[PDB]
RNA sequence: CGCCUCCUAAAAGGUAACGGAGGCGCCCAAAGGUCCCCUCAGGCGGGACGGAAAUCCGCCGGAGAGCGCAAGGGUAGAAGG
RNA sequence: GGCGACACACGUGCUACAAUGCCCACUACAAAGCGAUGCCACCCGGCAACGGGGAGCUAAUCGCAAAAAGGUGGGCCCAGUUCGGAUUGGGGUCUGCAACCCGACCCCAUGAAGCCGGAAUCGCUAGUAAUCGCGGAUCAGCCAUGCCGCGGUGAAUACG
RNA sequence: GGCGCGUUAACAAAGCGGUUAUGUAGCGGAUUGCAAAUCCGUCUAGUCCGGUUCGACUCCGGAACGCGCCUCCA
């Protein structure tokens, strides 16, 4: 495992602050990051085209990782689609990848954000876990708008071993989660 | 996004490229060339990001722009909304707010025709 | 044009004297 | 009576294509003040002429008191004016009729 | 706008019937004919019946239209809509 | 990880217009960002930009307090 | 008018009426063999476009899903992916 | 308060859709009128609208006054744009007792429809049509892009 | 009662498992002294109930109404 700054900043900074702010015996206890799971909805190119190819190339840019294709369960005949049309990409990202992730996602990422407001500090799963959308690519660094050719957004799924939402709303605000109230 | 949050059209000239952004003016697209020491009439395909950022920082933080404008006006008509004034309701309705005549026109604030039968 | 009164003509064609054409 | 719905069965009278655009006249004038008597009105037949008149219309109007207040036009009404019809400029004399019936029963019929 | 060197205008008749009335320990309802009347911090909370050629509009004010006129908050054109 | 598929991890040096600088990861060796976390209005406290505002609308006018008593 | 499923059928099998209800006259080159892996429907919360329902995350959920087509039986300790 | 409304429909015009054009700087050439709670020179504050001063003129004398297309130079490069100027937000000026309904003008931002217009249809035969700017009446101000005028530049075609 | 056919918009009437039918009318415009004719445009849908299907005006079953045929020898 490489240094990541905010790998770093968990250990030595977010761990004790929440062992203080909540006061757990264990050092299994104190809540920690499972893993960050990208998905863009797609569902454009249904039919329309092979566009995912695309977006699993800026994707694999962002993250490091070459995503996974996702297909329809049923065939849907109001979004003029049938039964395991390629119709979405999925990533998960682990350890390293995941903090890599989320250093450039809070420092850069969320910043350079077109009318930011902080995150919504509701969107949490009611079970410790955390989910915000978005709704470009240019955002994160690695994509440029030469490099761009469509608007293509996605949602985002931080999973936590927290039990409770403040265990959890303790632990992302501590690594950097910009939350709006 | 190269300015503002947009990015602004190459192969222009600087002061045109501008007015390519939400709250910059002809008027405001000089000012910041003069008072940033930035030639006017030059190419965006030959700019320094030295004069770049000056430019960027000189605009994000003078001006109210891109969002920021957009959003504060959103909210000043929606007070003549609230209170009942009434630029308010003709915010409302779709009809017009300075006092122009509806007989005919305002086909700008009412959209298309909805032709009637009769 | 001169509906554009943020323009020379504009203003030739009002009349008026501004920043646009000055007296 | 009184209290129920009324139809209203304006004719053209003598007049020929002016009597039909008088019975127009008549038409709008009933729709309207069924409006400010808070009555509803429906068309059931209409028989337009090319002109814009009508040479028979019949709509009901519906609410408490149709047939209490637009009873008292039942009957024929002169129209005394110069047409649209009219070329030499004189003033031509037709009529319209009105007839008031209130609204009927439906009522099946069965076998005793 | 009336520009602005001159008097910020309120009938003066009107205003005196808002702060002759923050003496006696008000609120009343003043019933006015001066649409064309800037409204003052010190109207904020009374009741005025802003005429619109044919009735008296209970107008309340509040601290969102202080430079807006009390005839703005009174329209004169019933309209519906059409159809 | 599966070979052949992915696009390495290079230590990366992000920059931002202030000068700000981060000691990351990425697919580029350097990016050049514009706005940064290190000088984003919600970011730097409130930093509340040009909208030091009060409103400042409208009773606060105060633009005579002339008209008598 | 032949064939299949259920009931009638009286707890083995069988059992009739111009009795009550459905279906078949195909299909699949994988929808076949084997080895390996995997587990549904649905409910709640959460998430840009994105909705009742597209894809993503969490929790609950033994089978009410699925098994090409009727019905029944069978079935996730797989026959389902 | 309304005559200024607005699901709609028609007439008369304005402004356009651009390169024989737009923009900016600079330099030209008219006529006819108006002008004493009036024209306003000139100067200062003002990006400006204007505000402060302040000559001359009862006016072939003083002023409105810049005429404008044009001429020269420079810029925009075919892009719903350095076309277009609608809509709206905000900040001001002026008149007038009073600008919400409902005025006009300036400034900042906003930059819409519109790529030359279906069936159809109007004007004009020469200094005319086209285009260009200027003045006046009414008038506190102005919703005038209207009307009555004024000159600048200046064609095509008429077999029949 | 049996058997066959049908129900679509203002009317008449078609195709179709995914889709401005069409004619006439009606509606806006043109033209005309005006109306018609004509010209430029434009437009409202699938009888109810239940199934199949990703999806039904369209397929299956029933109802309701309408049409057509038959009801003979005892
Ligand atoms: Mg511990
Ligand atoms: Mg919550
Ligand atoms: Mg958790
Ligand atoms: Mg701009
Ligand atoms: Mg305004
Ligand atoms: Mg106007
Ligand atoms: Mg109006
Ligand atoms: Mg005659
Ligand atoms: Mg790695
Ligand atoms: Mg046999
Ligand atoms: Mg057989
Ligand atoms: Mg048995
Ligand atoms: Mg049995
Ligand atoms: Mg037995
Ligand atoms: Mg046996
Ligand atoms: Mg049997
Ligand atoms: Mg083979
Ligand atoms: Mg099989
Ligand atoms: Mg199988
Ligand atoms: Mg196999
Ligand atoms: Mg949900
Ligand atoms: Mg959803
Ligand atoms: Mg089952
Ligand atoms: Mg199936
Ligand atoms: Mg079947
Ligand atoms: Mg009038
Ligand atoms: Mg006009
Ligand atoms: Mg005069
Ligand atoms: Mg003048
Ligand atoms: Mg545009
Ligand atoms: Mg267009
Ligand atoms: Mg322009
Ligand atoms: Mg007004
Ligand atoms: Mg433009
Ligand atoms: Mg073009
Ligand atoms: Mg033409
Ligand atoms: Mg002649
Ligand atoms: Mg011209
Ligand atoms: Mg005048
Ligand atoms: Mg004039
Ligand atoms: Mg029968
Ligand atoms: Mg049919
Ligand atoms: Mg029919
Ligand atoms: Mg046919
Ligand atoms: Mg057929
Ligand atoms: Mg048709
Ligand atoms: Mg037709
Ligand atoms: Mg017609
Ligand atoms: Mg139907
Ligand atoms: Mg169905
Ligand atoms: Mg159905
Ligand atoms: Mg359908
Ligand atoms: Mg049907
Ligand atoms: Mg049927
Ligand atoms: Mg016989
Ligand atoms: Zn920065």
């Amino acid at each position: 495992p490489l240094d990541v700054a905010l790998k770093r900043k968990y250990y030595e900074e977010v761990r004790p602050e929440l062992i203080r702010r909540f006061g757990y015996q264990n050092v299994w206890e104190v809540p920690r990051l499972e893993k960050v799971v990208i998905n863009q909805g797609l569902g454009e190119a249904k039919e329309d085209a092979r566009i995912l190819e695309k977006a699993a190339q800026e994707l694999a840019l962002i993250t490091g990782q070459k995503p996974a294709v996702t297909r329809a369960k049923k065939s849907i005949s109001n979004f003029k689609l049938r039964k395991g049309m390629p119709i979405g990409l999925r990533v998960t990202l682990r350890r390293d990848r995941m903090w890599i992730f989320l250093e450039k996602l809070l420092n850069v990422a969320l910043p350079r954000i077109r009318d930011f407001r902080g995150l919504n500090p509701n969107s949490f799963d009611g079970r410790g876990n955390y989910n915000l959308g978005l709704r470009e690519q240019l955002i994160f660094p690695e994509i440029t708008y030469d490099m761009v050719d469509a608007l293509r957004g996605m949602d985002i799924a931080v999973v936590t071993t927290a039990e409770t939402d403040e265990e959890a709303r303790a632990l992302l605000e501590l690594l950097g989660f910009p939350f709006r109230k | 996004a190269r300015i503002a949050g947009v990015e602004i059209p190459r192969n222009k000239r600087v002061d045109v490229a501008l007015t390519y952004i939400y709250g910059i003016g002809k008027a405001r697209a000089k000012e910041a060339l003069e008072k940033t020491g930035i030639n006017p009439a030059t190419r965006v395909k030959d700019l320094t990001e030295a004069e770049v950022v000056r430019l960027r920082e000189y605009v994000e933080n003078t001006w109210k722009l891109e969002g920021e404008l957009r959003a504060e006006v959103a909210a000043n008509i929606k007070r003549l909304m609230d209170i009942g004034c009434y630029r308010g309701l003709r915010h409302r309705r779709g009809l017009p707010v300075r006092g122009q005549r509806t007989r005919t026109n305002a086909r700008t604030r009412k959209g298309p025709r909805k032709t009637v039968a009769g | 044009g001169k509906g554009d009164r943020r323009t020379r003509r504009g203003k030739i064609w009002r009349g008026t004297y501004g920043k646009y054409r000055p007296r | 009576m009184d209290e129920r719905d009324a139809i209203v069965e304006i004719r053209a009278g003598t007049g020929g294509e002016e009597a039909a655009l008088f019975a127009r006249d008549l038409f709008n004038m009933y729709l309207r003040f069924a409006e400010e008597m808070g009555f509803e009105t429906e068309v059931l037949d209409s028989h337009p002429t090319d002109l814009g008149g009508f040479s028979k219309v019949v709509f009901e109007v519906r609410g408490p008191g149709a047939y209490g207040t637009f009873k008292y036009e039942s009957g024929v009404h002169r129209v005394q004016r110069v047409p649209v019809t009219e070329t030499q400029g004189r003033i031509h004399t037709s009529t319209a009729t009105v007839a008031v019936l209130p609204k009927a029963e439906e009522e099946d019929f069965a076998l005793n | 706008p009336r520009s602005l060197k001159k008097g910020v205008f309120v009938d003066d008749h009107l205003l005196e019937k808002v702060l002759e009335l923050n003496a006696k320990g008000e609120k009343r309802l003043i019933k006015t004919w001066s649409r064309r009347s800037t409204i003052v911090p010190e109207m904020v909370g009374h009741t005025i019946a802003v005429y619109n050629g044919k009735q008296h509009v209970p107008v309340y004010i509040t601290e969102n239209m202080v430079g807006h006129k009390l005839g703005e908050f009174a329209p004169t054109r019933t309209y519906r809509g059409h159809g | 990880m599966k070979e052949g598929i992915h696009p390495k991890l290079v230590p990366a040096r992000i920059i931002c217009g202030c000068g700000n600088v981060i000691e990351t990861y990425s697919t580029k060796p350097e990016i050049y960002v514009e706005v940064c976390s290190k000088c984003h209005p919600f970011y730097t406290g409130q930093q509340r930009f040009v909208d030091t505002e009060g409103r400042v609308e409208r009773f606060q006018r105060r633009y005579g307090d002339s008209y008598r008593k």
